[PDB]
């Protein structure tokens, strides 16, 4: 029950028949029934900051006057 | 047993590791999440929020509400600066304790564009034009409008839209800058000048404050997690 | 599931082709080095050759293989003394660099610029120093990476060793040498082995002291420090320890070849010292 | 747990090993490469570049610019040598500090063909023919043109093409030679002689220099990585 | 997510029903998400030395006069 | 994914076939050893035989199996003394060879030439020597391969132990014996167990001293040295240690069989010593 | 990490093990084989080659060339033995230092058929018939032709085919015999007798030698590798 | 290396484990089996063979051939027992050294049916009827035929079929019994009585012996391997 | 990239639904790029001894006179 | 002979291309012939408590009078 | 080259979606070329005891007289 995922490669070795290029993957297998035992996957999501940067009721159009 | 051979690293505890480990409370009945408002997914979301700059850290104003107020007045035009600040967002004392600065002090490197927004808090009857400037490093830091005007700048006309934003575009030799004062990765100079002068009619306060805010743009990032010097525990 | 694997480093070099006598206007042997080019000759250009199927390869002199070794870059000393000592418990602080030793430094300096992931391996040894019979229990060491800007420890036991964000290795004496990897962490697109410049422009309108800086230095290479301590409390018999740090540059690329260092190193720049400038020995022009 | 059994080698640190190890800076935002000119993929590329030979290591010329200059003159024909050098590219003092020699001192074994190119630096009015020779080992080293002429050689006519290359073909009993002085893997003798003589008209310098260069051919390789004796750190 | 590659065999044992001959492969599985954690593959490329040995603007034809 | 597996070493030898009485001109028993051939007879050529299904095999006497064992080729001594000693800390230097001991040497010398990968295993033991009660902490050893041409260490702590390019093993006392493999590294196409020649041709025109060299010696077999040290600093109680080196030739081919060594070895060549030349004991010709 | 559990055997070094181990010289450029004549694939190939037996180990002949010569003469017929030898190929002093014997001393067990070939070295004018015998064990060892003639034997007629082979068929209670003197696995008795007598004409040597050789047949094998007592290193 | 984590049990040597381990004699040429008569696949096969019971362990008969002989005579009918034995096959002294008993002393638990067969060894002219009884436990052990006759029993008529078998059916509260004397898993009582009497004509022996044998049935099993108290090694 | 090969079984356990009979195989996976790191396979070949036992130019027919 | 089963995930990391969401499984392989050697699977069943809470012969209908 | 076999389960955990019921198997992989290195499989055979319990030439029919 292996999970195979890709690595985001930073420094690439001089190689494209083994390392740097042809997508380098890594493998994870969970050994425990409790998910709290799992390592962190770090495959995380981002979001728009608007709930903090623009919490105003009427939409902000930046080219327009904020007050109108 | 399967023949195995231990490699270097065996039995060490690297505090940044990421391994599995046995659960001390197996089959625990975990309470489910509810949808709490305000979830955050990345620390840079907090860096994109405007927070207020303690510009005036004079011996009597520092550590008081007055440190946030930049005082202007209707005095005759001068080419001398209202304020001068270095673009060192994690280490200049005026920027390092803003939300942007305090997050940058948990990282070694920063990169991207920033923006400064100023709010005029004089009366509605007060008018004026100011010049907000960013001079990328390598020359004499601007102390006169003549020099500041040659760099990146916004001329702000005070009026019904109360506030004005100057964007400090990412202009840097290195791909990331250090979050400490460092000449090689120095960022340059922020300054504000009177463009014309503040003018008020009679029966109006002749002195008033502006407040400034800093926040990151959407191209801003940080890296190399590190401890901050902003908290300690003595003994 | 299973992935299975254009001139590669382990390919055989070119065969020698058979070539016979020649008499013509083709002139491979004559050339002009003023152009800046090296004459690309092979033996069949100037002698008669037989056919040879070449099997040798340059596999061991690829950049990766030339550098595929851990090299010692520093020795850090720490101790754990009695609590009754007048002297403070010694913890070590080392500014990370490959320039405190000479062998890896000389190899990297065949090039101007490089990119690599870094593997660090740590060998730890300890000994008693006072001719005493007292004993000590097995030590644990904390190796903390303090990146530029983070608070450097001032005492072996102050708050900085909490390491909430700095990476630390807790190494147990007598186990396999500790080891970690680090990505290419440079603030540039490649590490600079040589920087012909300064970190400050001195301005006319400013004092000379204010515009001064060291030649060839920049935060291009400031990587912070390693701070190391014995975690165990003071013991009645003093034990001293050494941590040897080995650096292997892996997944490496390099650019702009240079003549190698020919006289002894003298500090972290290219400076040389009087009395060390005579690398060549005596040999007469017509003596084999 | 899975039954396992530790083998010999367990817990050792071999400095030439090649294993995985945990990352101390997970999810670091790595700066991408740019296309810097001058990338090198193999050390033998550097060995194929011509570098200049310090031929004259006399007590007064060694460690000065004069060590690179081989002086010739318009003297009457002689069969005596202009220079004599042993084909020991990592250990003869004239070759060991050339770029080829300094790379060979990081390896134990070398193999393949080499080439020597000479540059005439006299005036345009100077003429001459020289004989460049390689004698594979096992006989009296050539000290007279008569003997040198029996081995591999090029007769160089000086003229508008300023330079001349002699290829030292790989001729060896072993499949690789040692990078130290060693009789079993000795390489033989390089020498240069006057074939006719240097001739100049009047009002012309009667003495002048030639410079020599060495580089590897495309069939050249090295192996068994080792430390060099060319650098040290005392205490 | 295994990578299987071939070895370049130097000394061959007296065997062609197990070792020396029928291509000997080896297996690699990456255990970590960070590619800096990976071992070196050593599957590297070579290149022509010309950018250092022949950096001249007009092509060198070795049988011809270099200066013409 | 999964690979699954012409006379092999473990095949059964040939069956005995039944054979009956004979009276004819066929003469298997008569032969002529002058030809240089051995008469290829089997029992059915000279006696009556029954049928036998043969199950025995020569699996354990294949070249690989005859040599599939680690053999001790040297014992290296090192120590770690007090810093107050008049005597220098002992590190060891051993020129790599299988000729310092006799058992593996005799087995390899059944052949003239060989090719193999070499597995080296290292067993390390230590002890106190002064009847003292002082103690020592667990030692780490550095085993450095110094190939011919590389700088041999002159002190236990000089710069050469940086090992930027030489391979080194750092072994921790009390752990599993260290082990590495090396490829076939000979500068020839096979290792020569015997070299009937010299490394120098003496020339008439040269002094005898200048053309002289040892009989049977060549760099065919110069493989450099192992240099070993205790990495730990000096300790008040002296500890002495021994590193035993075991060599197993694996993936082996051999050529040109020889009579085995019958009198005691006497140096690294084939020389013999007076008083050792009588391997056979007394036995009367007509006594069973 | 994957849960594992160390079994017995962990960390031991068994000198007969067969495990993988890291390479100290990665990517080394190995020299390829060439086709050297004389490759050997199994030690029993060497055991199948005839080598000469030191039959006469008397106090004055042992350790000299004379130990290989069995002297015959034209004396009148006798039924008394020319030679007597025990079939203990690794431990009888006459067989243990032959190539077969010296290989058997690296193994504990041997099995299969053997063969003895005798070469007549008298003059061409000498004639004779001899009886070569093998008596499997368990009875009085043959000291007279009458008894030897009852076991396995070949009557050799001397003539133009100079040599004669007697095969010692594998006849044994155990499936393998020990390579030491041992009664339970004893092999029996080899002997040679005059069948008629050596006859020579006048002017001919009346005494002459025969030489004997031993080799394994194609059904011969050995097992359980062990060290030999035939070499030692004192101190 | 692959990240692993040692669990409890690591490095222990459990003498009942079942793991792989390296071979000290690789590629050994093993001698093949031959088909030897008498192979055994399970210890219970041996338990199914009749072996003779040492019934009479009196101070003078124990440890002599007489312990196996149960003496009968032609005396007038009595209801008193010929023999009395407890069904404790591994621990009653009369059963524990039979082949069944000695195998049961290597196990902790036994279960299944047993059978006792008696052989009459008087003369052919002797006749008689005997009653063989098994009384499952929990009541007064039978000392009179009246009580024994109420349990499981066989009335044996002596005659041309010399022998008679009584099966002791597995009747037990627990699913296995202990192989030691234990009340909770006690098995009950075996006894033999005269049913009529032994009768002989004149000129005939009036006293004679019977021999008894015990063996397991095909439903018999044992478990929990253990050491026996039937052998020891003092010092 | 596993190599599966068969064992030559000497002593057989009483089993043919698991051990002794239904061909017992074993598995090898190489962990290293260098083939010198490999274990020995021991799957070796034999040859005819003739280059040592019969190195004569004209073929030996054993039933015939060696000298003719 | 691997057993792959799913985990009941409690705290979910910010991830649905690796952790929290796309069912996280775990793997078990038994290494021993004796089942007593096995770990506990914890995949257990529940039952109705009625044999203890309602052991009455005539069915309890809670909206009805218990005694009727 | 894995051998998968079934366990004879004695105590069953309360589980039939993971342990006790849906046949529990175990896995064996041999790591060595020599079969003497193998663990014992314990998958052994039984036989009829007759060669010891009834070694008589003429077949025993238990309901019949043994002597007739
Ligand atoms: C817990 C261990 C942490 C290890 C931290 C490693 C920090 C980065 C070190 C960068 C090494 C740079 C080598 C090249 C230097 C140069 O530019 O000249
Ligand atoms: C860190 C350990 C390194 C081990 C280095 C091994 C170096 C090569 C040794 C070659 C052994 C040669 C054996 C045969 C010698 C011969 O030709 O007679
Ligand atoms: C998915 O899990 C099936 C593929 C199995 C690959 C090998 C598993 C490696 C060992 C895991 C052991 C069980 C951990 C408790
Ligand atoms: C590809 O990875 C799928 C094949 C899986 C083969 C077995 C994996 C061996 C154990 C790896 C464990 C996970 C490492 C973090
Ligand atoms: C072939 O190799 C693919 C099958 C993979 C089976 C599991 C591999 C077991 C772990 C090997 C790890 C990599 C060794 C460097
Ligand atoms: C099912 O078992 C076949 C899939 C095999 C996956 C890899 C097995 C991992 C190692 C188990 C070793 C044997 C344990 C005694
Ligand atoms: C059959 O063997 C192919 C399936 C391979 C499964 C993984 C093997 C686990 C590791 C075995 C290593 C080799 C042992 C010498």
């Amino acid at each position: 029950g292996a999970q195979v995922s890709s690595q985001k490669v930073g420094a690439h070795e001089n190689s494209n028949r083994a390392y740097g290029g042809s997508t380098i993957n890594y493998t994870t297998i969970n050994y425990y029934r409790d998910s709290a035992s799992n390592a962190a996957s770090k495959q995380d999501f981002s979001q728009d900051p608007s709930k903090f940067t623009e919490p105003i009721k009427d939409v902000l159009i930046k080219t327009a006057p904020m007050l109108n | 047993g399967l023949p195995v051979m231990n490699t270097p690293g065996s039995n060490q505890y690297l505090t940044a590791d990421n391994f599995q480990s046995p659960c001390a409370l197996p089959e625990f009945d975990v309470t489910p999440p509810i949808d709490i408002p305000g979830e955050v997914k990345n620390m840079m979301e907090l860096a994109e929020i405007d927070t207020m700059i303690p510009f005036d850290l004079s011996a009597t104003k520092k550590n008081t509400m007055e440190m946030y107020r930049v005082r202007l007045s209707d005095k005759p035009h001068t080419d001398d600066p209202i304020l001068c600040l270095s673009l060192s967002p994690a280490s200049d004392p005026r920027l390092s304790h803003t939300m942007l600065g305090e997050i940058l002090n948990y990282y070694t490197h920063w990169a991207g564009s920033l923006k400064f927004t100023f709010l005029f808090c004089g009366s509605m009857m007060a008018t004026g034009k100011l010049l907000v400037s960013y001079a990328p490093p390598g020359a004499d830091p601007p102390k006169k409008r003549k020099e500041a005007m040659l760099g990146t700048h916004v001329i702000w006309d005070i009026g019904l839209q109360s506030s004005c934003t100057m964007v400090v575009p990412w202009i840097s030799n290195t791909t990331y800058r250090q979050t400490i004062d460092d000449s090689f990765t120095e960022g340059g100079y922020i300054s504000v000048f009177y463009q014309t002068r503040i003018v008020v009619p009679l029966s109006t306060p002749r002195e008033m404050d502006i407040l400034g805010f800093v926040s990151a743009c959407n191209d801003f990032s940080v890296r190399l997690l590190r401890d901050t010097t902003h908290i300690e525990q003595k003994a | 599931g299973s992935s299975s694997t254009a001139a590669t480093s382990r390919d055989a070099l070119p065969n020698t082709e058979a070539s016979g006598p020649t008499h013509s206007k083709e002139i491979p042997a004559l050339t002009a080095v003023e152009t800046g080019a090296t004459n690309p000759l092979v033996p069949s250009d100037t002698v008669q050759t037989r056919h040879v199927v070449q099997h040798r390869s340059r596999s061991e002199s690829s950049i990766e293989s030339f550098f595929a070794r851990g090299a010692c870059v520093t020795i850090m000393t720490v101790d754990n003394p009695a609590s009754t000592t007048n002297k403070d418990k010694l913890f070590a602080v080392w500014k990370i660099t490959y320039k405190d030793t000479v062998q890896l430094r000389r190899k990297l300096e065949f090039f101007t610029y490089s990119r690599f992931d870094m593997e660090l391996t740590f060998v730890v040894t300890a000994n008693f120093t006072e001719t005493n019979n007292g004993h000590a229990l097995n030590q644990v060491y904390q190796i903390m990476y303090v990146p530029p800007g983070a608070p450097v420890p001032e005492k072996w036991d102050d708050y900085t060793w909490q390491t909430s964000s700095n990476p630390s290795i807790f190494y147990t004496y007598g186990t396999a040498p500790a080891r970690i990897s680090v990505p290419y962490v440079g603030i540039s697109n490649a590490y600079s082995h040589f920087y012909d410049g300064f970190s400050k422009v001195p301005l006319k309108d400013q004092s000379a002291a204010l515009g001064d800086s060291l030649y060839g230095a920049a935060s291009l290479n400031d990587f912070g420090i390693l701070a190391v301590r014995v975690v165990n409390d003071h013991n009645p018999t003093k034990v001293t320890s050494k941590i040897r740090v080995y650096l292997k540059p892996k997944h490496i690329r390099v650019w702009c070849p240079r003549p190698p260092r020919a006289v002894a190193y003298y500090g972290p720049g290219v400076d040389y010292k009087d009395g060390t400038l005579t690398p060549l020995s005596t040999k007469d022009l017509t003596t084999y």
